[PDB]
């Protein structure tokens, strides 16, 4: 049981880290989907203008409703995976929105 | 009838182990050793001519009882070696009439749980089966020239000359094969023939040992994997006789593992000639591996897969005439071992060079993005592990490739690769100065390992993809700058109007 009541109290301190990069993760969010169109002009061989972002932090998001295909499947991979996984995905994000108190 | 035709299949070498007993039992007169010649003979022919081995099988079985026979009625000490003889004989028997033919008929190709396991196994054989065909001329190969990198001689030198000269050029290995055995056998003859009480006081091999069985004991296992390995042919194509691609690397995991066991060194090959030359040259440490040295360093500077196929068939040669040349100079020797797993690894990619002319999405990540980082911290932990003047150079180069690294993730391949080849030239560099002037090449060569992994990276049509992301990151920067500044001021606002609120309700 030690195991599964260990499993729980893993899930907990995910969620905590999840709310400690929420800011992060939205302002990310809004610059993945912008990239995503961007390099479909980048491959096609022509330019990347302002209207391949209008065709598309927390504001931008709900402006939005261009919404997208391989980027919410893949959403749903991160959900469907295990806790292991995720709580070490909860790990990097952390460092990686908190960089600095890293270095010092 | 079930163990009669266990019998007509796995027993018939029980006659041919008790062939050897007798010859090896006790002081070996010349009876003995013709008894051995026998034994020889049915083996050497089964190789030379299969059908007519089988024609005269259970035939010399026969003329076994005939020997046998004779030897116990003329010649306890003497009834031991009578009763010897007589096991023989009494073996022979059984499969002589009983087990012969229907062995002949197997040879003829022209509860709940135990059912799963029964399947289980099936397939474990017959993919063992497959893997033994192909993998077969290695194994022989490797072992006649451990025996004959041993016992420096005359007459097993022969041998090396046979599979070195076979390996390269591999329309000849049948002729090979067959000569081997047939030589195999001359030597372990005459070796015996000079454990005799007349051949009494080794250049050319024959020498005197008391433990006879150790003596010839070497050169009968090469006969023996010769032997064997027709067998596994023989049975594999009985198998098929009666009763992993490209795509599938885009599926699922097991679908690009099974494209890796089917061709690994179909496509790193040139990395793995190259990773054998480095170990040449970090176990032997002489002044003949210079040589060596100087090869790859001519090799490895034509840079395109193209123009090393038109070198290859000098490599090949060269590798060749210097495993014999250094072993006619090592007998007027158990390092040289290193220069025949590179004329092998070396024959064999000469070989995809003229046949090339007829959860998986997390690990393609890991792989095609986040290794140049890994190869980075190697470069590190190579020069501050082993401390000289070659280990500051990496030390530093590690600096370098840090600072300049982004811009470089990005550049077109033209340059990417320009930078990563700079890089590799140091590696060779030490690693041939290391040798010339004598801590050692280990460090250097995990290192050569991952700096070839990630020019092929760079080189791959999965890195086109990341090329784009990075590219894309550098325009979408100023959007970024926005992103952040307005939330900053955002969040300035806020706590600006709370502290408003709060002086006027002071």
């Amino acid at each position: 049981f030690l195991w599964m009541l260990g499993q729980a109290l893993v899930d907990e301190l995910t969620r905590w880290l999840q709310e400690f990069t929420r800011h992060h993760g939205t302002m990310s969010d809004v610059l993945r989907a912008e990239r995503y169109l961007l390099t479909q002009e980048l491959l096609q061989g022509g330019e990347v203008h302002r209207g391949v972002l209008d065709q598309l932090a927390s504001e931008l998001l709900l402006d939005r409703r261009l919404r997208i295909p391989e980027l919410e499947e893949a959403e749903l991979f991160a959900e469907g995976q295990g806790r292991a996984l995720r709580l070490l995905r909860a790990v990097y994000q952390c460092v990686a929105a908190h960089s600095e108190l890293l270095c010092y | 009838e079930l163990v009669k035709g266990v019998y007509a299949k796995y027993w018939i070498y029980v006659c041919a182990g008790m062939f050897i007993v007798v010859s090896f039992a006790g002081r070996l007169v010349v009876y003995k050793i013709v008894y051995m010649f026998l034994f020889l003979l049915c083996l050497t022919l089964f190789q030379v001519y299969y059908s007519l081995w089988r024609k005269l099988l259970k035939a010399f079985w026969w003329l076994v009882v005939a020997y046998t026979m004779l030897v116990l009625i003329a010649v306890s000490e003497l009834f031991s070696s009578i009763l010897v003889p007589g096991f023989f004989l009494l073996a022979c028997i059984l499969q002589l009439h009983y087990f012969h033919r229907p062995f002949m008929q197997l040879t003829d190709m022209e509860l709940e749980l135990a059912a799963g396991f029964s399947d289980v196994l099936s397939r474990v054989q017959v993919f063992l089966r497959r893997l033994l065909e192909l993998h077969v001329f290695k194994l022989v190969a490797l072992y006649t020239v451990w025996v004959a990198l041993k016992e420096v001689s005359v007459m097993n030198l022969l041998l090396v000359v046979l599979w070195a000269f076979a390996l390269p050029y591999p329309r000849f290995r049948p002729m090979a094969s067959c000569l081997s055995t047939v030589w195999t056998c001359v030597i372990i003859v005459c070796k015996m023939l000079y454990q005799l009480k007349v051949v009494n006081p080794n250049w050319f091999g024959v020498r005197k040992g008391f433990p006879n069985l150790g003596y010839i004991q070497n050169h009968l296992q090469v006969l023996l994997l010769l032997v064997f390995e027709a067998i596994v042919y023989r049975r594999q194509e009985h198998y098929r006789r009666q009763h992993g691609t490209r795509q599938q690397l885009d599926q699922d995991l097991l679908g690009c593992l099974k494209y890796f066991i089917n061709f690994f060194f179909y496509k790193f090959g040139l990395e793995i000639c190259f990773l054998m030359a480095v170990n040449v040259i970090g176990q032997r440490m002489n002044f003949l591996v210079t040589l060596h040295g100087c090869w790859l360093v001519a090799i490895l500077t034509r840079r395109h897969r193209q123009a090393i196929a038109r070198l290859w068939p000098n490599y090949c040669l060269f590798l060749a005439l210097f495993l014999l040349y250094q072993y006619l100079l090592c007998l007027g020797s158990t390092n040289l071992i290193s220069d025949f797993l590179l004329l092998l690894c070396a024959s064999q990619q000469w070989q995809v060079f003229s046949a090339e002319r007829t959860y998986l999405d997390m690990l393609k990540v890991a792989v095609f993005r986040y290794l140049f980082w890994l190869v980075l911290v190697v470069v590190f932990v190579t020069g501050a592990t082993r401390i000289s003047i070659f280990g500051l150079g990496y030390l530093l180069a590690c600096f370098y490739l840090l600072l300049f690294g982004t811009a470089l993730l990005q550049r077109d391949t033209r340059a990417r690769l320009v930078l990563w080849d700079c890089l590799i030239l140091y590696n060779v560099t030490v690693i041939i100065s290391k040798n010339m002037l004598s801590a050692g090449i280990i460090w250097d060569s995990v290192c050569f390992f991952f700096l070839l992994l990630q020019r092929r990276v760079f080189l791959s049509h999965y890195y086109l993809h990341v090329r784009a992301d990075l590219q894309a990151t550098a325009l979408l920067a100023s959007r970024g700058f926005a992103l952040y500044n307005a939330a900053n001021l955002k969040s300035i606002d806020f706590h600006r109007r709370i502290e408003e609120k709060s002086l006027a309700q002071l």
